[PDB]
């Protein structure tokens, strides 16, 4: 199968560099041109960078050039972009995509029809942080018909992601836990909840299993009705 | 650089019914138009190239028209596997200076349904911590347009607010939505009447939650 793959991306302090990797297999990757296209958290595709077959023509995007530089190595296989300068605007998802197709030094596009599946690069002072979990307690301001929500605030953590279950997964019906917000500090934050028969409140116990990976966080909140 | 117009941003769509998808240059770039195909956590899908022509492997259904700065992309019959962010990109002149849209993304319609609005007080956990987050829950909510206002001793809240939303949910094609009001220690003891105000299509008044700070 026709193949590309990145890697190479992760957590950088604002000013620093990074240098991401695309490996190609399965196509003659010497006469294809070669592209980088990135996509912000929540926003579209931007194209970043192009490359020719013969690595004689780089060409970038406004928002990257001067930074950003591009290059291949054709014996390895392998497109290369070095990002100096880097900002908090720089955190995407960054893509290598296959471009024109030049036999013989002719080419034609046909699209970027090769995609690799993207490495993330985060641009952020923060450092590694384990989360705060803070119960959303039920009550009568969150008991409305016969139904309580209740949940939990996964609050300050870094790097992403969290997972959270409910009752050590018993609980999945009526669950809903949001994709996480980027708070000024830097640090992510997000809430999950769950709605249940507000007559259950009294006699079934709510727990929030929240785990944080990166750090070694593990942690399970008891949420009770106020 | 050519700015590629994806207008409207949303569609509100049925399986089995034709969808039309519009794309509009700033100047003119003959065929050398794409589409592209986005489902969340994924890389982009070529769909189309050429302004017309179906990249490989591609179902029939999807179809791409148009020239110039006026193009058009086509599915004859919405399939469920078919919702997803639809991105149209141009590739003219030499000097690639290659520019995407900014996308539309095809979303499962659905009945009207009023949201079931939640409010939270922030835990006295966090409060000995110094800082204090009030939550707004908007639960099982359609269309996705809603707006939440928040109030504190009955004045309007500017810019310490972050809002969230899901995915259309798998069973009932719903949203929900938090939004988190995030005060200092010192601002939220100064003041007693905390409220979310929320306007959406499914209600026929705004809906208020409320709480004074200490029950």
């Amino acid at each position: 199968e026709v193949q590309l793959v990145e890697s190479g991306g992760g957590l950088v302090k604002p000013g620093g560099s990074l240098r991401l990797s695309c490996v190609a297999s399965g196509f003659s990757f010497s006469i294809y041109s070669m592209n980088w296209v990135r996509q912000a958290p929540g926003k579209g595709l931007e194209w970043v960078s192009y490359i020719s077959s013969s690595s004689s023509y780089k060409y970038y995007a406004d928002s990257v050039k001067g930074r950003f530089s591009v290059s291949r190595d054709n014996a390895k296989n392998s497109l290369y972009l070095q990002l100096n300068g880097l900002r908090a605007e720089d955190t995407a998802v960054y893509y290598c995509a296959r471009d024109g197709y030049c036999p013989k030094g002719v080419c034609t596009y046909y699209g970027m029809d090769v995609w690799g599946q993207g490495t993330t690069v985060t641009v952020s002072a923060a450092s590694t942080k384990g989360p705060s979990v803070f119960p959303l307690a039920p009550s009568s301001k969150s008991t409305s018909g016969g139904t309580a929500a209740l949940g939990c605030l996964v609050k300050d953590y870094f790097p992403e992601p969290v997972t959270v279950s409910w009752n050590s997964g018993a609980l999945t019906s009526g669950v809903h836990t949001f994709p996480a917000v980027l708070q000024s500090s830097g640090l992510y934050s997000l809430s999950s909840v769950v709605t249940v028969p507000s007559s259950s409140l009294g006699t079934q116990t709510y727990i929030c299993n929240v785990n944080h990976k990166p750090s070694n966080t593990k942690v399970d909140k008891k949420v009770e009705p106020k | 650089e050519i700015v590629m117009t994806q207008s409207p941003a949303t569609l509100s769509v049925s399986p089995g019914e034709r969808v039309t998808l519009s794309c509009r240059a700033s100047q003119s770039v003959r065929s050398r138009l794409a589409w592209f195909q986005q489902k969340p956590g994924q890389a982009p899908r070529l769909l189309i190239y050429d302004a017309s022509i179906r990249a490989t492997g591609i179902p029939a259904r999807f179809s791409g028209s148009g020239s110039g700065t006026e193009f058009t992309l086509i599915i004859s019959s919405l399939q469920s596997e078919d919702f997803a962010v639809y991105y149209c990109q141009q590739y003219d002149n030499w000097p690639p200076a290659y520019t995407f849209g900014q996308g539309t993304k095809l979303e499962i319609k659905r009945t009207v349904a009023a949201p079931s609005v939640f409010i939270f007080p922030p835990s006295d956990e966090q409060l000995k911590s110094g800082t204090a987050s009030v939550v707004c829950l908007l639960n099982n909510f359609y269309p996705r347009e809603a707006k939440v206002q928040w109030k504190v001793d009955n004045a309007l809240q500017s810019g310490n607010s972050q809002e969230s939303v899901t995915e259309q949910d798998s069973k009932d094609s719903t949203y929900s939505l938090s939004s988190t009001l995030t005060l200092s220690k010192a601002d939220y003891e100064k003041h007693k009447v905390y409220a979310c105000e929320v306007t959406h299509q499914g209600l026929s008044s705004p809906v208020t939650k409320s709480f004074n700070r200490g029950e």
